[PDB]
């Protein structure tokens, strides 16, 4: 039969069939994606089966316009069935979150003076570069800060605050670091004091991750193991962890974001408190610095990632700033691309 | 040259500046003891203190606590009924024989209470980042639509439905007016009032009940005076009769009527 | 990797647990995020 799709349209109507079938006062029900099957087979009497639908959007629906649309068309190969392969249309984490922060149509939608536009530049410019995409749904909808907390743990970024404007604003963590301009940290440069100054024997750390992912086109779950080999042959049975990234729609992905962990969690972490006088007082969380005690600790000059910091009062002089050991970005280590049958 | 003089080891000056700010309607302070003029505007020295502008990524830890004097009238504006517009606090970080005062914070005045230290009160300022525990649950297909009267997308005209008068008598927790007895019962059920305030300038808040002149708020009253008018909006019971008749607003109504009972395809035989 | 910065607080990553539900039970496959109702 004939099927009337209304996509809800902000000045939208409908033909008056579907008011006379639904009957009485009727909406136009605009804004809303409404499907009209007025084909007289629904099913035969054996009951009407269920149904299944497919959409993308990268443009529409945006309350107050949309922002940046050059780069949120993320499209990447991502098929199910080798023979029956074909790209899929993945949105852009970065206009994801501009979306979850600048629409009052659900959540906060903060207004977009008050969200710092080039720092979510910043998060395209890698986000489409390595084709970081997203198929996130938000059914049975939940806290806004967890689905952010959801949607930066795929994207492993910081959302902050910007120290000057006020605007909310994005980070991303990645190696965007030349390992030659970083400041160096001594007591003679503006250290004060290392409050972490112990090891834990941090020689047992993960060695094992298994990412679970989600394939739109197969529309259901999908698995990637990654073995740190390094760690198997010598510290011997497996410590392992399942972690969950629905949402990433394809393999390639899936396999960049457990690297990404697997090499982050795995790899010589170590966290330095350090204590500091204003000499990083621009210092703000996600920043890097190089950290150096040769001649009490013995640490060889290492570049630590910047994390919790603790801003003074015009007393006590000192800043308080967590660090933690280089992360990473993603890169190619295993070729783990199932290719069902 | 403002970094030069902070990174300095033997070299610094004490400046901590605090501007309260409620749609442009400012209070510049000053944490040390002096006259402090920059940016062409003078920070007065009141004993405002901070207590540390942390980052941490997690919330009520980094809710900012300042030692504001009850005296000053930015914790007036909260003895008994605090604004209705969200108020702004700015933080700026200057030496002295310098002139570019770096912003280091942006939060907002969240809440006030006095206490054991009566000369100066804590005041709580969290950040953007920390306050994103908003339901999020929005669309939820109902009986009734869930827009807010007015919202964006309602869209009922802002000026097509408006209301105003001064108040011909102000009463515990219920107002009187000329224009309401104009008007049948129940008109303004979840609407809002609105006049401006010397210093909180527009102010809003609800009504929980209308009748003949009188009408009852859902909050408190911070004192009313029969002077400005009270710009008064209907609200409205937000079924589709509702909508449709009060508002004609029915081609742009979220609320689906015909809800088929939630008619299954399972269990039971049907169709 | 967020998670692994929230975890910075920790006292050195098994885990053990249930849901809270989120957005999978699926009736509308979505090559893309149109958000979605709730009912
Ligand atoms: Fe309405």
């Amino acid at each position: 039969g004939p099927l009337e799709v209304y996509m809800g349209a902000p000045t939208q109507t409908v033909s008056q069939k579907l008011k006379n079938m639904l009957g009485g006062r009727q909406p136009e029900f605009r804004g809303v994606v409404t499907a009209y099957f007025d084909g007289l087979i629904c099913a035969m009497n054996p009951y009407p089966k269920q149904w299944k639908f497919k959409a993308r959007r990268s443009t529409a629906g945006w309350t107050g316009g949309v922002w940046y649309p050059e780069k949120c068309l993320v499209k990447m190969q991502g098929y199910d069935g080798q023979g029956n392969q074909h790209e899929i249309h993945a949105m852009n984490p970065a206009h994801i979150l501009y979306e979850c922060q600048s629409n009052y149509e659900w959540g906060r939608g903060l207004s977009r003076t008050l969200i710092d536009d080039t720092t979510f530049r910043l998060a395209a410019d890698t986000l489409f570069n390595e084709n970081f995409g997203l198929c996130i749904r938000w059914n049975r909808q939940d806290t806004l800060e967890s689905f952010m907390q959801l949607i930066l743990d795929h994207i492993g970024g910081a959302m902050y605050v910007s120290k000057v404007t006020g605007k909310l604003s994005l980070r991303l963590i990645r190696k965007d670091y030349d390992f030659d301009t970083l400041p160096i940290f001594d007591t003679d440069s503006g250290l004060l004091s290392i409050q972490e100054a112990t090891n834990a024997s941090p020689a047992n750390l993960v060695n094992e991750v298994v990412v679970t992912y989600h394939n739109p086109v197969m529309d259901e779950d999908q698995q990637v193991r990654s073995h740190n080999l390094a760690q198997i042959q010598n510290q011997g049975c497996l410590n392992s962890n399942t972690i969950e990234y629905l949402g990433i729609p394809t393999g390639k992905l899936a396999m960049q974001v457990a690297q990404r962990d697997l090499r982050a969690a795995s790899t010589n972490v170590r966290r330095f408190t350090v204590i500091c006088d204003r000499r990083a007082w621009n210092v703000q969380p996600g920043d890097v610095l190089k950290v150096r005690d040769p001649k009490q600790r013995g640490l060889t000059e290492v570049v630590i990632r910047v994390g919790t910091v603790e801003d003074g009062t015009l007393p006590d002089g000192k800043i308080k700033v967590v660090a933690l050991q280089d992360q990473f970005a993603f890169q190619l280590n295993t070729f783990n691309q199932v290719e069902p049958p | 040259s403002y970094n030069i003089i902070e990174t300095s080891n033997d070299n610094g000056r004490p400046v901590f500046m605090y501007e309260f700010r409620l749609l442009d309607k400012y209070w510049r302070y000053t944490s040390a003891d002096a006259k402090v003029s920059a940016l062409g505007s003078i920070w007065e020295p009141m004993g405002v203190s901070d207590d540390g502008i942390k980052q941490t990524g997690e919330a009520k830890t980094d809710a900012l606590n300042l030692t504001l004097p009850n005296s000053n009238p930015v914790v007036g504006l909260f003895i008994g009924t605090p604004p209705g517009s969200p108020v702004t606090l700015t933080i700026r970080r200057m030496h002295l024989d310098d002139n570019d005062p770096v912003v280091c914070y942006v939060g907002t005045v969240d809440s006030i209470n006095q206490g054991e230290n009566p000369t100066v009160a804590t005041v709580t300022c969290s950040t953007l980042s920390a306050t994103m525990d908003r339901n999020g649950l929005r669309l939820s297909w109902s009986r009734g639509c869930p827009h807010a009267l007015y919202d964006g997308q309602c869209r009922v005209n802002k000026e097509a439905f408006r209301v105003d008068a001064t108040i011909l008598t102000v009463g515990a927790g219920t107002v009187t007016a000329a224009a309401y007895a104009t008007r049948p019962d129940g008109y303004f059920a979840g609407g809002f009032i609105e006049w401006i305030d010397p210093v909180y300038g527009v102010e809003r808040r609800g009504i929980e009940t209308h009748t003949g002149n009188t009408i009852t708020i859902f909050g408190t009253v911070d004192g009313l005076a029969g002077g400005y008018i009270l710009k008064t909006y209907p609200g409205c019971p937000r079924t589709s009769a509702a909508c449709d008749t009060i508002f004609n607003n029915l081609a742009n109504f979220g609320g689906i009527p015909s809800l088929p009972d939630r008619s299954p395809f399972d269990g039971n035989p049907i169709f | 990797m967020w998670w692994a910065l929230a975890m910075l607080v920790a006292s050195v990553e098994v885990w053990t647990a249930d849901w809270q539900v989120l957005g999978f039970g699926n009736f509308r496959t979505k090559a893309v995020k149109a958000k979605q109702a709730k009912k």
